[PDB]
RNA sequence: UCCGCGGUAGCUCAGGGUAGAGCAGCCGGCUGUUAACCGGUAGGUCGCAGGUUCGAGUCCUGCCCGCGGAG
C-alpha cells in the first residue's frame, strides 16, 4: 500500500498534505486505544507536509521506534531516564528518509531500552495487538508493528538485537527485516548491544520494505562498522533462482504450536512449486545460542547504559550528593533493565570474564562458522520466527520464559546474517510468521525470495481499517 | 552460586540502588538466569579491516543547543552536585 | 587483594542431641603374610574467640593457616 500511495501522489491525484491529514486523523482516533505511539510530530508535520515536491518518498510518512534519534522530537527510548530528552541531532537512517521526501508521523512505543519481548516493559504504557486486544504485539518494536497492522502508518522503523524486529512483526502479521550487520547505520540508535544492534525496516508489503531499505541503507562515515555495500534493493525485478536451494533447520522443527507447524508445511509446498530444492539441514549448536546471547548482550548493555547518570542529559533523581545522585538516578531504571545490567556487570566482572564472556565469545564464533559451512550447501535457511503466536498479557511472569521468546531469532544477530520475517498464515485469527535467512550481504536475495512467496499467495490481513 | 554479598557488590559496580524488596526478588531471578547461561558449552576459538577518519574539522554544536540538554547549567557550564 | 573449597585421634576423612572407623598402638588368637585379620581396648585445642539456642563438630560475626581459581 505504501508504493500505491506514492503513485497516486506523483500523478497529482493526491497531495502529501492530504495523506498526512488522513493518517494523522486515523492515529488520533485509533491510537488512544491501541497505544502504539508515544510522541507525535507536532505542528512541524502539517508545516513540513506543505513544503515538499515530487521526491521518491514525498507523500509517505514513517513511524519510528522511540529509541531512534529524531532531531527536535522527544526520543525517550521507552525509559524514565529520557522521558524529556530531545536530541539536537538526527539518526543517519532517519536523515536519509527525510531527504527523499519522507516525514516522521511520530515515535513508536517500545520496551525500556529495547530490552523486552512484549512491550509490557515500557516505562509509560503497554501496546495492544490489533488482531487481539487481549494479546501482546511482541517486542521490543511492538509499537512499530502494531502501528503497521492498524494502518496507522505506511512505513515503520524498528530495532533488532535478538529479534526485537522479527518477533513483533510475526505477532502482528507484517514484514520485518533485520539487515546484514553493517547495512544500515547505527548512528542515532540508542542501542543496547552494540555488536548485535541493527535498525530494521517493517512494512505491510515486500515492495515497501525495498523502498525503505533502498533509502535507509548505505555506508555512513560516522559509523565505523557500516559496510560499503550499495543497497540496490528495488531491483526486485525478478530474475530469481529457480533454482535456489532452501535448507530447513531441524532443531527448530520440534516444539512448535499447531498453527506454526501447519504454516510451515504449507510454505514448503509453496517454495517447491516455485523451483526450490528443499532439504533439511542441521544448525548443531543453534539451540544453545540463547544462552550465549544472554551473556554477550547483557555484557555490552551494562557498558552502554552506564552513561545514564543524571549529569548531562537524563532525568536527575535528586540526591544532592553526586555519588548519591548518580545512584538514585539510575534507580529510575525498570526491573528488566536492572536485571540485565546486573548480569552484564557480573559476566565482565573480575574472576568471571573468561569463565563467561570469553566463553560466549568463542561460542559466537562457532555459529558464524557453522553458518559459513551451511551456506556452502544451501542458499537459504528457513525456520519459524517464534514457536507460537502472540500470547495474552500476563503470561511470561518468569523472566526466563520471556527470554525464550527469542529462541529462533537470536542466531541472526549472533552471526550477523540478514533475516526476514514474513507472514505465513494464522493460528485462528492470530498471525503466525516464518523466518528466512541468507548469507552475509545477500539481503536483496531473501527479499526477492520473499516476493515470490508473497506473489504466489496474497496472505496478509489488517486487523483495523486501512486508509 | 550467588550470595547476597555479590548482589551488593554488583549493584555497587553498576551504581544501581535497589530497594530491599527488589533485592530479594532480583536475587532469585539472577540465580536462575546465571544457571541457564552457565549451561553454555566451552569451545575452542579474523583479519583487520577497520578504517580511520581523516583529521578534518566538523562543525560543533552551538553552546546553546548543548546546554539545553543539561538538567542544570551555569554560565555556559554543565552544573552537577559537588564531589 | 578478591573469590571458592578446606582445617575433626597420629594419618586419612565420616557427620542442632555421650565425637567415630581402619590404618598403628596396647592386650589376647592364628606356621606362609604381601596394605594379613578376628576380638577387646586406649587415643581429641572438632581452628580460635565471640554470639543464637536449654544444647553447637553442625549455625553466624571477625581473624590465622592450606590448596585452587582469576585477563
Ligand atoms: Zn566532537
Amino acid at each position: 500500500l505504501a508504493h500505491e500511495i506514492r503513485a497516486r501522489v506523483a500523478r497529482g491525484e493526491v497531495s502529501p498534505l492530504e495523506v498526512a491529514q488522513a493518517y494523522l486523523k486515523r492515529v488520533q482516533e485509533l491510537d488512544p486505544g491501541l497505544g502504539a505511539f508515544l510522541s507525535l510530530n507536532e505542528r512541524l508535520l502539517e508545516e513540513a507536509e506543505a513544503v515538499d515536491p515530487g521526491l521518491p518518498l514525498a507523500g509517505l510518512v514513517v513511524a519510528v521506534k522511540d529509541n531512534i534519534a529524531t532531531r527536535g522530537l522527544r526520543t525517550t527510548a521507552g525509559s524514565r531516564l529520557l522521558e524529556n530528552f530531545v536530541p539536537p541531532y538526527e539518526a543517519t537512517a532517519v536523515a536519509r528518509l527525510k531527504a527523499l521526501g519522507a516525514l516522521v508521523l511520530g515515535k513508536t512505543n517500545l520496551d525500556e531500552f529495547g530490552m523486552g519481548s512484549s512491550t509490557e516493559h515500557s516505562a509509560f504504557f503497554p501496546t495492544k495487538n490489533p488482531f487481539d486486544p487481549d494479546r501482546v504485539p511482541g517486542g521490543s518494536s511492538g509499537g512499530s508493528a502494531a502501528a503497521l497492522a492498524a494502518d496507522l502508518a505506511p512505513l515503520a522503523l524498528g530495532s533488532d538485537t535478538g529479534g526485537s524486529v522479527r518477533q513483533p512483526a510475526a505477532f502482528c502479521g507484517v514484514y520485518g527485516l533485520k539487515p546484514t550487520y553493517g547495512r544500515v547505520s547505527r548512528f542515532g540508535l540508542i542501542a543496547y548491544a552494540s555488536s548485535l544492534d541493527q535498525i530494521g525496516p517493517m512494512a505491510r508489503s515486500v515492495r515497501d520494505l525495498a523502498l525503505l531499505m533502498d533509502a535507509a541503507a548505505g555506508p555512513d562515515p560516522l559509523d565505523a562498522t557500516s559496510l560499503d555495500l550499495p543497497p540496490r534493493f528495488q531491483e526486485a525485478l525478478e530474475g530469481p533462482l529457480p533454482p535456489l536451494r532452501l535448507g530447513v533447520v531441524r532443531e527448530a522443527l520440534a516444539g512448535n504450536s499447531p498453527g506454526v507447524e501447519r504454516a510451515l508445511e504449507e510454505a514448503l509446498k509453496v517454495f517447491r512449486e516455485l523451483g526450490l530444492s528443499v532439504r533439511e539441514v542441521s544448525w548443531p549448536s543453534l539451540p544453545q545460542a540463547l544462552a550465549a546471547y544472554y551473556i554477550l548482550a547483557p555484557a555490552e548493555a551494562s557498558s552502554n547504559l552506564a552513561r545514564y547518570d543524571g549529569t548531562l542529559y537524563g532525568r536527575r533523581a535528586a540526591g544532592e550528593e553526586v555519588e548519591g545522585m548518580m545512584e538514585a538516578t539510575r534507580a529510575l531504571f525498570g526491573l528488566e533493565v536492572k536485571r540485565r545490567v546486573l548480569v552484564g556487570t557480573f559476566v565482565l566482572s573480575s574472576g568471571y570474564y573468561e569463565a563467561y564472556y570469553g566463553r560466549a565469545q568463542a561460542f559466537r564464533r562457532r555459529l558464524k562458522a557453522e553458518a559459513q559451512a551451511l551456506f556452502r550447501e544451501v542458499d537459504l535457511l528457513l525456520l519459524p520466527t517464534t514457536p507460537h503466536p502472540a500470547f495474552p498479557f500476563g503470561a511470561r511472569r518468569d523472566p526466563l520464559a520471556m527470554y525464550r521468546e527469542d529462541l529462533y531469532t537470536v542466531g541472526a544477530n549472533l552471526t550477523g546474517l540478514p533475516a526476514l520475517s514474513f507472514p505465513a498464515g494464522f493460528e485462528g485469527h492470530l498471525p503466525v510468521g516464518l523466518q528466512l535467512l541468507a548469507p552475509w550481504g545477500e539481503d536483496e536475495r531473501l527479499l526477492r525470495a520473499a516476493l515470490a512467496f508473497e506473489e504466489a499467495t496474497a496472505r496478509a490481513h489488517l486487523k483495523a481499517p486501512l486508509g | 552460586e550467588l550470595s547476597p554479598e555479590l548482589l551488593r557488590k554488583l549493584e555497587t559496580l553498576a551504581k544501581i540502588r535497589l530497594s530491599p524488596e527488589e533485592e530479594a526478588l532480583l536475587l532469585q531471578d539472577l540465580k536462575r538466569i546465571l544457571d541457564f547461561v552457565d549451561a553454555l558449552p566451552r569451545v575452542e576459538e579474523e583479519e583487520a579491516l577497520g578504517r580511520l577518519r581523516e583529521d578534518e574539522p566538523r562543525p560543533s554544536l552551538p553552546q546553546a543547543e548543548a546546554l539545553a540538554l543539561a538538567p542544570e547549567a551555569e554560565d555556559g557550564f554543565f552544573r552537577v552536585p559537588p564531589v
